[PDB]
């Protein structure tokens, strides 16, 4: 539409909302292939942060290839390395949403907040094939990793 | 126009396959072989931002994965060799990279020189 | 619908195109060489068959259905399935084994309480004779004794044509001496034992293989008709939506001509 | 004349054809297999199967295991599960084989991992006997 | 030719709507045996 | 009651054994072969 | 279209006519899932009239959401419930279809007036699975359900 | 806020696997959520009190309609629903540990 | 109307489809009907000898044979009922009507001349 | 779209170029099944020059189908006398290429310009089967059928 349009030669940062990751119910609905930045850059915020980033973002977009596929296939039919980009990239889809502080309110889930280092840490282990061993569900609306390692604990005693 | 000929060519016949490597395993070994170089090829057009080339060293990388110098290499091996490959060029072949320039051609002696050169750097290569 | 539905629309089918495109081709490979295969399993599995039909054997019921894990294969889950349940109908005492997730998926509302074991992993290398001494394995070393069994599967015929048959397993050891069986009398019961444990892995094997065939054909066929299926829509889809390309920029431009006469 | 067949799940070596004698390693002695012979089942260990032909003599395969059917009828079929002429057999190979499963040997402390070390063995054994 | 990876799920269209079933079936039958095998280590 | 059978072991089990050495013991040209045969796919169905 | 769109407040029953529905030979051509009436409610029509219609309507829009995926996979994709979903909704369209006594000089047919009390127990008997045994073509171009059964019984 | 608020989370469960509507297990993932679906269609012209509405989600919320055939599940609502509002008017009181065990007890021999 | 009254028919009913029962049935009357249907441009008929061709088709004569065949079969068929049974065809013409007399003529003409010619 | 739809209805005939044809290595690179003319009437371009236009346009067509069954299966998946189209058609698009006069200062070869006479009794002789002793090679890039005779005997 012309007018969000014309607003992006504007913006040296853009967060893209997304209605379809909403409806995933990953809050906050961001699309982590559509939200930029002028600073993503090794020589800006180093190589480490870079690296994980569009390590991200491939295994994202990798996925995107994979839907089509199984809309016909299954799940069950794919490749076992398929399967564990499948695996994974959800893993990093939920990991992606945090509870906001603001929005104690709807949920009743206290406020997260998680500092850049800890962000870097989290998404390379989950990238490096570290939490495999873990269902999804774990990574969905937490803070750090390690509250991830631990909703999978009370999970697993409530099974 | 030597080695973009073929690289034009052989990426043109793997797009035509690229599909059959996500999924397609009891696959003739000759579609094998065009989606093994396709997949290398393609690493080769990768490049980072702020580094353009010079025109002898982009031709001394795509003539190493044109000539089949790749084929046996891992697809994400392939940008660690091309750093290396040109460092390696760069460093004690600057007379080869300068007649390349100059004559703005690969005669049958540049061809028989950098054939010997990928040869020899690829067989010390995985340190 | 809107550009922006038949648009999207028509992306999504052009890559459900190109898909089933890929996959009848993948199927025509592997069928090639589950066919070719075949060839030799058959004088094998046929071989293997001879004992039983060249003697007339008599007799707790086993059904062993065969087919795979994987969908898209026209009737080749239902038709092994249509069997299982008539003849355990017809059948007394019945448990049932399938292999072949799809084999439980259609039975289990039903039979759930007449299954033994499933096998999974099935229709996704070729079948080898070490599939079949593992089901093997897993019967013999279960706990269920069975007096009689058939094993039902789908054998090849053409690349559009198959037959569900079902093979006797009188692999009870017990019925191995009787009417007709009394010319073979001389064996000592641990190589009578030794010789019906293969007999029960040859026939599996023979079941598997041509299960295999008959699954990568109709495959290969399934796949054809969605992107034959596919295409037409295809060609629908994009003359309404060149219909509506040109309408929009129609009635786009009839609207700021009439903004323009008003002024 | 007897219609002999001779497969593996994988290869055919011979279909319903007229031999004269085949010989089978089983797994209690050796039996010698002629056309006017009694029915009887039986099933295999490994070694060498020798088939004599119509005209003049004979030819030689090693049989992993399997069985062994003749009949009423002078249908006999051998159905193994590996089957190969000695040519495509590599005796290093087999040699090299026979000491890694003699090392095993001497080591396995469990009953049923014992006898899966003695099998190999003794198909090795014959394997290196063959070739 | 033009890139288009994701399109179905894009459509909201019937096979979108299937495949997103599809995979959480999946993935629910995995966390079963994950808790599973989480609950068996923890003693 | 041979000595695999007292082990517990079948003609199933020992058929195998011997048909993997046989395999294991060809050489570079029809070892090509192997894989296309002898897999272990197939998997059981527990709970 | 802005002049039909803004008809319909007007009305108190639509009878919405289709030419895909034409196209499968159904006349009348009206389309089952888009005409409405004031006075479809239970307390009006009576709870039986009122069932066996949504009851159709159910299984016309069940059928619906069936087609886009067998358009493309076919019908061996789905389970025996709903190849008798398809079957049953395939006969019900067939039976909506009538012929008219002013249309004999384009069908070559006799025109059929239906009593309510007929069609209510045709259409319940076929969302009954009472005729699930009759083909689909002994339901085109036919009055009351006893001629269904009557064509039916003319074809070997 | 009490049944609501796990019908919220059964429905939203449900309606990321709705799409299956043969199957294997896929169908103890569709089972409370089809009752539920049920449950939330309503008639004309009789709006229900809040307390009404709690006893009718609560009997499929604690699944004690997993095993009825989902049609019937609107002939069971209405039948049920009046014979509370008659008989059961004490129950419907202050709007959970004597009103749990006296509504399973009216459902239980209601469900015959 | 004696004979179109049964083509107009058998064919929306066959477009919608576009060993099985009458439905595949509907589809081996509706391909001969269609070829029957086709015609060369410049290649006028009188009624009388389009009800001729109609009822070869109709009446289930053409139903034997191969689809193929049809437009050879009406070519020869349409310039043999010129040749010698210009009597029928002006018996229908002037009629208006396919008599009985003309019924059981045209019967006769169809099933001799269906037999006997080289293929 | 309004632009080539309404020069459309002054054309008399197309002339269908294509890359897939160009890849092929056949030059001109005209679609032999897409190109058409509103002249191909037996009354106007004689009843000869129809049927050999009308039997070359089958065969391709033929080719097209029978290319359908060696990808998804094999070439001896087909029968004994669909071979036969094969290897005629093969060389009825090689004998359809046509060295261009306009072209002699690149590639190195002759320029051919062939009367419509013998470009008629040229491909009438191929589905006729007179050719069929003769390899696709000699067919590829010539004029005059006289040219596709004495080419093979220069080769090998």
């Amino acid at each position: 539409d012309p007018a969000p349009a014309t607003t992006f030669a504007h913006l040296d940062a853009t967060t893209v909302l997304s209605r379809a990751i909403a409806e995933l119910g990953i809050y906050p609905a961001v699309d982590p292939l559509d939200s930029t930045s002028r600073i993503m850059d090794p020589n800006i915020v180093g190589s480490e942060h870079y690296d994980v980033a569009r390590g991200v973002q491939k295994i994202l977009q990798d996925y995107k290839s994979l839907q089509d596929i199984i809309a016909i296939l299954g799940m069950d039919e794919l490749s076992e390395e398929d399967k564990l980009t499948v695996s994974r990239a959800r893993k990093i889809q939920r990991f992606l949403s945090q509870p906001f502080q603001v929005a104690e309110v709807f949920t009743g889930h206290l406020g997260k907040l998680v500092p850049l280092k800890e962000t870097i840490k989290g998404f390379q282990q989950i990238l490096a094939g570290e939490y495999d061993h873990l269902p999804e569900q774990a990574f969905y609306m937490v803070g750090p990793i390690e509250e991830a390692v631990a909703k999978a604990d009370k999970l697993a005693e409530e099974h | 126009k030597q080695v973009a000929g073929t690289m034009k060519l052989e990426l043109a016949q793997y797009r035509e396959v690229a599909a059959f490597a996500q999924f397609g395993s009891d696959l003739d070994a000759a579609t094998q072989q065009l989606l093994s170089r396709g997949v290398r090829l393609t690493e080769l057009l990768k490049q980072g931002q702020y580094s353009p080339m010079a025109i002898e060293e982009q031709v001394a990388v795509i003539y190493a994965g044109v000539r089949g110098y790749l084929d046996k290499l891992e697809p994400s091996k392939i940008t660690k060799f091309e750093n290396a490959f040109l460092s390696h060029v760069i460093s004690q072949h600057q007379a080869l990279l300068s007649k390349i320039r100059t004559d703005g051609k690969i005669s049958e002696e540049s061809d028989a020189k950098l054939k010997e050169i990928v040869t020899n750097f690829l067989a010390g290569f995985e340190a | 619908a809107t550009l922006k539905d038949i648009t999207r629309r028509l992306k999504s089918i052009k890559n459900i195109q190109k898909i089933t495109k890929s996959m009848k081709m993948v199927a025509a490979a592997k069928y090639a060489r589950a066919e070719r295969e075949l060839k030799p399993a058959r004088v094998y599995g046929v071989g293997s068959l001879a004992l039983y039909e060249k003697a007339d054997i008599k007799t707790k019921h086993l059904i062993i259905g065969v087919s795979s894990d994987r969908g898209l294969c026209g009737a080749i889950h239902s038709s092994v399935a249509k069997q299982m349940k008539s003849e355990a109908a017809n059948l007394k005492e019945v448990k049932i084994i399938g292999v072949g997730d799809k084999i439980r998926s259609i039975l289990h509302r039903t039979h759930s309480d007449q299954f033994l074991v499933t096998f999974k992993e099935v229709g996704r290398r070729p079948p080898t004779f070490g599939d079949a001494s593992v089901i093997a394995l897993e019967l013999l070393n279960s706990g269920y004794e069975f007096d009689e069994g058939s094993i039902i599967f789908n054998r090849f015929r053409s690349v559009i044509s198959y037959k569900t048959e079902e093979k006797p397993i009188f692999s009870l050891d017990t019925i191995s001496s009787a009417e007709s069986m009394s010319i073979y009398d001389d064996i000592d019961a641990d190589v009578l034992r030794n010789y019906q444990e293969y007999s029960l892995a040859n026939i599996i094997y023979y079941s598997l293989k041509e299960s295999t065939t008959s699954e990568q054909s109709a495959r290969m066929t399934a796949m054809d008709n969605a992107s034959k299926n596919a295409s037409e829509m295809i060609d629908k889809l994009t003359l309404t939506f060149n219909r509506t390309r040109q309408a929009v920029i129609t009635k786009e431009l009839i609207e700021i001509i009439s903004g323009a006469a008003a002024l | 004349q007897m219609s002999f067949t001779f497969a593996s799940p994988t290869q055919v070596f011979f279909n319903s054809a007229n031999v004269r004698q085949v010989d089978v390693p089983t797994q209690t002695g050796a039996f010698g297999i002629l056309a006017a012979h009694v029915p009887t089942l039986q099933v295999l260990r490994p070694g060498l199967v020798v088939v004599h032909a119509e005209d003049g003599t004979t030819s030689k395969y090693f049989v992993s295991s399997g069985s062994v059917t003749v009949n009423a009828d002078s249908s006999v079929q051998l159905l193994a599960e590996e089957a190969v002429t000695l040519d495509m057999l590599d005796l290093g190979a087999a040699k090299a084989n026979l000491e890694k499963a003699q090392s095993e040997l001497l080591g396995a402390a469990d009953e049923a991992t014992r006898a899966e070390i003695q099998i190999r063995i003794e198909a090795n054994e014959a394997l290196v006997k063959a070739l | 030719v033009r890139s288009s990876a994701g399109a179905v799920r894009d459509a909201g269209g019937a096979f979108g709507k299937r495949e997103q079933a599809e995979e959480e079936r999946y993935f629910r039958a995995r966390a079963k045996e994950q808790l599973a095998a989480l609950k068996k280590h923890h003693e | 009651v041979a000595y695999w059978r007292q082990a517990g072991l079948s003609y199933i089990r020992y058929s195998q054994i011997c048909a993997k050495a046989v395999r294991d013991a060809l050489k570079t040209e029809f070892k090509a072969n192997a894989m296309k045969t002898s897999g272990s796919t197939i998997k059981i169905v527990k709970v």
